[PDB]
RNA sequence: UUGGAUAAGGUGCCUAAAUAUUCGCUCAUGAGAUCCCAUAAAAGGUGUUGGUUCAUAUGAACUAGCCCUGAAAAUGGAUGGCGCUAAAGCGGA
RNA sequence: UUGUUUUCACUUUCUCCCCGCACUAAUGUGGGGAAAACUGGCUUUAUUUCUUCAAUUAUUUUUUUUGCUGAGGA
């Protein structure tokens, strides 16, 4: 396993619920999934959209589940379709993004790391609404209908990234980036 | 084990189907604000 | 780092990161001599290149443009302000470090019958897009007023010429020499035989 | 950010191309043509034994894409000027002065006099592979040809720009060389 | 030929260090052929020698050695912290040490 | 509910959690010091023995190490005097250094001040 | 519907720019990460940067997903399915023999025996040492008698 | 005082530590580059990148990232300097 | 006023047919159709040293090479 390579988004499905009161003896169960980098701030998250959508807080709550879903098949490529609201610097907005990879975590590490280097969108004003696998039929994003052609092929055009070990100061005659 | 598997897939399925149930239904009511 | 002294050939560099890489050389007491300073490359067009010269070149002392920043036009002593500018020149360790450098437009004498060496972390196809402008030291100097253009273009191509036929001659003694060691290679003892094809010699 | 882009330029009948590096050599029978576009990241493909070449580019962002059909173009203009030689017709106009032309050093180097009766010497030298000459037909026209499409063209405007008028009312003094046409041979 | 060598040839950089500020207790020694810390961590815990001329003789002899320890490594490219009895001088960055094979 | 009020007021420069069975024993192990002398007149000293937990906790039948663990990992009966008789922890900085102090731990940019919960382990023990 | 000399000769003449694909079955070799100089092969495309590579059970490399600018394409490539998985691309790559093939290239050769050059012990050196020495002694015999 | 490990902040050189890895954006004929902090606005752009809503892959209208205009001062001059564009810039990981 | 059920649409081909019939980035390709089923998936039986038995957490036991220190004198 390769740490580096390695992000730490994951997936965390949490349940949770009022106490019970005088006024309501069985409060309705609010449940959700939801990424972060840890149950803890993924119990966070979830308290801070209990206040938001429901009026439902920490102190009045309490948690009922709190586990981590993991991708069936964490090798098969499959494409992601994520709804998305982001506030800008002047306003808020809705946008649909799509990715394609193994698992939704490594999918939404991609779009935090696409909104944070197109939008300036830092994580905090990034809310995560309805990422699901979408059929190749009904992809939309011309960048991910491109990669599903029936035979791909392309060059390596990308530079030689060689080990610190080898990467040598002093080279005898000029390196080929034509490489092949 | 089997039985546990089968316990522990169970559980999954149905919370997949109820997250694919509500986004249905959001799409569901944003078709119908449309117009 | 280790060599008596490390020539290297500045064709195709970047200005800035050749004169890092040399300048942490020199302070590590590393002599090194660069050669072929005209073909220094920049990233930048050569109007913008031209331009920032040009703002350098209108800094001069007000009371007395003597002790002014002596503006300097040889690529060579372009590439000597960079690295000194990228060194602590003001102290005894720095001025040493500095003196430690050699530089050449073009390969004089000593130079052109050495190895020449090549930084690929500052090599211009390596760190530069293929899309983006850059700009040559040399013909920036010229419109600066170098004027030793031409001249060392001159040179270059009679030093290409002798190191040609100097080429030609090495390749013919290499292929005869391989030639007697593919047969001399059959009188040596079989077991001796094994040992040098099997480490591949 | 798209994949491959490719697009095909077929090669006429009487021409001969090499592309090496893309560098490209075009020859015919009224001369040859060289460019380099190794300014642009690029295969092209050269198909002899069926004609045609193609030009593909690799991982191309919208800006690069741009340049495929620049150098399609580029390639088609090589092909057709070197199969028939592209001629500008050009016409000097003039209100009350006549402009005299005069051709001189075998089809190059054009001297213009008389221009608004300034009786001072203009010149234009042609580019390289370019000849100027005068219409048989009509008397106030000139005849720019040759293979190179940029240097005919750029030989045509040299001689529009040289003469130019100052500090009068442009709109009202029209006089002038200005292209009127531009074809093949 | 003669006078075998059987050691690593290293060279004095300057202090441990920070910006504006020196710890002359560490010496930051860099290694002909290490270029990583793994590589580095192979050469922990032997004997350094700083090797060097006087001017005149001290003991008969013209030469004298400053004896040092190889601490720990230092940052990522092979660059190690070298312990000795005495503060290596000032006057010695940028010269040669032996780096033995023992222990 | 108390404490919890008075960390609340302190979150922004304290991390705290949970710190499950390994993990309080070994702090207990190799930084447990303990407040030997009369009543204000403490004069800390590392365990290396039962005697003086036995000296001053065996009225509360707690008179060992492993007696002290099971109170501090369990809130036991004898809870308070384990704790006040365990003098505070002196900490060396983290192994691999922190992230931010000046941030929360649950903003998702790095952070490290507020309630870890179990995450707490993994600091302790490159704190110790 | 069939062309036969011209397109077998001009299609083998055809001598491309590009030659040594991203495509699935490329054999390529790491060359940075804890799995640098080691094979794999090249089993799909995730995106541009990205792509999924299975050495076969048979060079230690697992499948994972790894960033393509970490790898070198060599020349070899087989014909396994776009879908396939790690027990058919180890059925596939013993059937095809590839990396026996791949072990004779100029590239194969010179990592086969540098790796077995740095692996020599102390006598393995001196005998290398040795036998050049004898092979010297040759040279010199045939190169004076070559005069 | 001796070792160890960190904070703030950094790791192209000056300067100890990454020309680290990974993903996007940006070309500036006055690019940009760490709180305090060492100025910049209204108004614009058919520069490029990503979204939203209408019209049979075209035409529109919005939106907001970086870039550009707006943007002129006196000794010569300052992201701290060198310099940097497959960043050594910007936003992340 | 929640469940429950149903429909089609989802894959690989170094397969075949027709059209462009060489038109491709391509040692192939674009469009339109057929085929089974190697590929992929599932269900059984035996095995995990051919191969895998991961990762994280909790709970335990070690290990390679080494830096610094030795207060005291019961």
């Amino acid at each position: 396993i390769d740490n580096s390579l390695n992000t730490n988004i994951h997936q965390y499905h949490i349940v949770g619920r009022a106490i019970p009161t005088a006024k309501d003896k069985n409060p309705n169960v609010y449940r959700m999934c939801i990424f972060a980098k840890n149950d803890t701030n993924a119990k966070s998250r979830f308290w801070y959209f209990m206040k938001k959508i429901n009026k439902l807080k920490k102190s009045n709550g309490e948690l009922l589940a709190c586990e981590q879903i993991k991708e069936r098949f964490p090798l098969r490529v499959k494409n992601y379709g994520v709804l998305l609201r982001y506030d800008s610097r002047t306003g808020t907005h809705n946008m649909y993004k799509e990715f394609r990879d193994t698992t939704k975590e490594g999918a939404i590490a991609q779009l935090y790391s696409e909104m944070a280097g197109r939008h300036r969108a830092r994580a905090s004003s990034i809310n995560i609404i309805r990422i699901s696998e979408i059929s190749s039929s009904l992809v939309r994003r011309p960048h991910i209908k491109q990669l599903l052609k029936r035979r791909l092929r392309f060059p390596a055009l990308h530079l030689p990234t060689l080990q610190k070990e080898y990467r040598k100061k002093f080279a005898s005659k000029r390196p080929s980036t034509y490489r092949m | 084990k089997q039985i546990q598997k089968k316990e522990l897939q169970k559980i999954n399925h149905d919370y997949y189907k109820g997250v694919a149930k509500a986004v249905k239904k959001k799409k569901k009511r944003e078709e119908k604000k449309a117009k | 780092m280790y060599k008596k002294e490390y020539v290297i050939d500045c064709k195709g560099h970047l200005l800035g990161r050749l004169a890092s890489l040399i300048a942490k050389e020199l302070l590590n007491g590393q002599r090194i001599v660069a050669v072929r300073c005209e073909d220094i490359n920049i990233s930048g067009s050569l109007y913008r290149n031209k331009l920032k010269y040009q703002e350098f070149l209108r800094l001069r002392t007000n009371t007395n443009p003597k002790k002014g920043p002596l503006h300097l036009r040889e690529p060579s002593k372009i590439l000597w302000r960079c690295v000194r500018g990228m060194l602590p020149h003001k102290t005894y360790k720095g001025q040493l470090a500095l003196k430690k450098l050699k530089v050449c437009v073009g390969m004089p004498y000593p130079y052109d019958k050495k190895k020449k060496y090549v930084l690929p972390s500052a090599l211009r196809a390596f760190r530069l897009k293929k899309h983006r402008r850059y700009c040559r030291l040399g013909t920036l100097s010229s419109r600066v007023g170098w004027n030793y253009d031409t001249l060392v273009k001159k040179n270059e191509v009679l030093r290409k010429q002798v190191s040609k036929a100097y080429y030609k001659k090495k390749v013919n003694n290499l292929n005869e020499k391989k030639e007697i060691k593919t047969e001399a290679l059959n009188l040596i003892n079989p077991e001796q035989r094994q040992v040098l094809e099997n480490f591949g010699y | 950010k798209t994949i491959v882009s490719t697009q095909k330029v077929l090669i006429p009948e009487g021409v001969k191309v090499a592309i090496n590096a893309r560098k490209v050599t075009v020859s015919g029978k009224y001369g040859t043509l060289r460019r380099s576009f190794r300014h642009l990241p690029i295969d092209i493909r050269l198909n002899k034994l069926k004609k045609y070449i193609k030009v593909v580019m690799w991982f191309g962002v919208p800006d690069s894409l741009a340049c495929i059909r620049t150098v399609c173009t580029h390639l088609k203009n090589m092909f057709t000027g070197v199969t028939k030689k592209f001629l500008y017709k050009m016409r000097l106009v003039h209100a009350h002065f006549p402009i005299n032309s005069n051709i001189v050093d075998n089809n190059t180097r054009i001297e213009i006099r008389n221009y608004l009766g300034e009786k001072s010497v203009r010149f234009v030298k042609a580019l390289p592979g370019v000849v100027i000459e005068k219409s048989p037909n009509v008397k106030d026209e000139i005849y720019v040809s040759g293979a190179d499409i940029e240097n005919v063209s750029l030989t045509a405007a040299l001689i529009h720009q040289s003469v130019l008028c100052r500090n009068k009312d442009i709109r009202k003094f029209l006089d002038g060389i200005y292209v009127s046409e531009v074809t093949t041979v | 030929l003669q006078a075998v060598r059987l050691y690593e040839k290293g060279v004095i950089l300057g202090y441990k260090r920070s910006q504006r500020n020196q710890d002359p207790n560490f010496t930051l020694i860099s290694i002909k052929n290490v270029n990583t810390k793994k590589h580095a961590q192979f050469y922990v815990g032997k004997r350094v020698a700083y090797v060097y001329r006087t001017t005149k003789h001290h003991d008969g002899v013209k030469i004298k050695c400053i004896w040092g320890k190889v601490c720990r490594t230092h940052g990522n490219s092979g660059v190690i912290r070298a312990k000795f009895k005495t503060h290596i001088p000032p006057k010695a960055f940028g010269d040669r040490v032996r780096i033995l094979m023992y222990p | 509910k108390a404490t919890k009020e008075m960390l609340k007021i302190v979150e922004p420069y304290v991390t705290y959690g949970y710190p499950t069975l390994s993990t309080v024993r070994k702090l207990l192990y190799k930084r447990g010091y303990v407040r030997v002398g009369k009543v204000r007149r403490y004069a800390r000293k590392k365990i290396q023995d039962n005697a003086d937990i036995s000296k001053h906790l065996g009225k509360y039948n707690v008179h060992g190490i492993e007696d002290m663990v099971y109170q501090l990992y369990t809130c036991g009966p004898v809870f308070k005097k384990v704790n006040n008789f365990l003098w505070a922890f002196k900490l060396k900085p983290p192994r691999k250094g922190f992230k931010a102090k000046r941030h929360a731990f649950n903003e998702p940019r790095p952070g490290d001040w507020g309630n870890r919960e179990a995450h707490i382990n993994e600091l302790i023990n490159r704190m110790i | 519907v069939e062309l036969t000399e011209e397109e077998k000769l001009y299609i083998s003449k055809k001598n491309l720019l590009f030659k040594r694909f991203v495509e699935p079955g490329r054999l390529c070799l790491i060359e940075y990460g804890p799995y640098a100089g080691k094979l794999c092969f090249i089993v799909d495309i995730v995106t541009i940067t990205r792509v999924i590579v299975d050495g076969a059970f048979i060079t230690g490399v697992p499948r994972m997903v790894i960033p393509l600018k970490r790898l070198k394409l060599l020349k070899e490539r087989i014909k396994i399915n776009k879908n396939c998985k790690s027990g058919f691309l180890r059925k596939t790559v013993n059937s095809t023999k590839v990396l026996e093939e791949f072990n004779n290239s100029k590239l194969g050769k010179k990592m086969i025996i540098k790796k077995k050059r740095d692996e020599a012990t102390d006598f393995e050196r001196f005998q290398v040492y040795f036998a050049k020495r004898e092979l010297k002694k040759k040279m010199t015999t045939i190169k004076n008698k070559k005069n």
